[PDB]
């Protein structure tokens, strides 16, 4: 599956 | 005064927040908002969210350059699935840093403009606008479909917090007319809310 990108701010 | 139409163009520009260095960005302009033509929706290379910036007015933007590069037109791999997925609730599987499975409830909103094989999607627990080539996920079994004006108006979103957020409704989702996009003044994300 796609990896979720790190949250920004 | 004078501006070229940059919808569908590749752009690059610098971005400066506060007292930090200028950082460099490359992206694709997806749309120019009819109820606020100063506002563009942009997909940046390698970042999943769709952003809203007033590219020609925002002092944080510098060195804005419109490239001659032409985005390629592909025909989507399955037109039926593409069309029927729009407006649907979905379970979208991701995996995280440790490599474990992580399923997010979402709603497919529309085909993206410009980038023909991409789709607008938002999530129950993260209700901003995202864009992905969702047919790839569907083929891998990582996207499952669940069984099942205000535009241009200034609005505010009140909290128990006491403060509120002010913004404008910028779009009504064709496939699901109770759902709208909102641009808040303090924030470059595009928020998605069911307003009925
Ligand atoms: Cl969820
Ligand atoms: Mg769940």
């Amino acid at each position: 599956a796609r990896t979720k990108q790190t949250a920004r701010k | 005064s004078m501006r070229r139409n940059i919808v569908g163009c590749r752009i690059q520009h610098g971005w400066k927040e506060g007292n930090g260095p200028v950082t460099q960005w490359k992206g694709t302009v997806l749309d120019q908002v009819p109820v606020n033509p100063s506002l563009y929706l942009i997909k940046y290379d390698g970042f999943d969210c769709v952003y809203g910036l007033e590219l020609n007015k925002d002092e944080r933007v510098s060195a804005l350059e419109v490239l001659p590069d032409r985005v390629a037109t592909s025909r989507i791999s399955d037109a039926h699935l593409a069309d029927t997925m729009i407006g649907k609730a979905v379970e979208h599987m991701f995996e995280t840093e440790d490599g474990s499975k992580d399923e997010w409830r979402g709603m497919v909103l529309a085909r993206a403009p410009v980038m023909n094989t991409w789709f607008y999607i938002t999530y129950e627990k993260d209700p901003v606008l995202y864009m992905y080539q969702l047919l790839d996920d569907y083929k891998e079994g990582d996207l499952r479909i669940m069984p099942d004006s205000l535009v241009g108006k200034q609005v505010e979103y009140a909290k128990e917090d006491g403060s509120k957020r002010t913004g404008m409704v910028i779009h009504q989702v064709e496939a699901k007319p109770s759902v709208y996009f909102i641009k808040f003044d303090d924030d470059f994300h595009i928020y998605v809310y069911d307003l009925v």
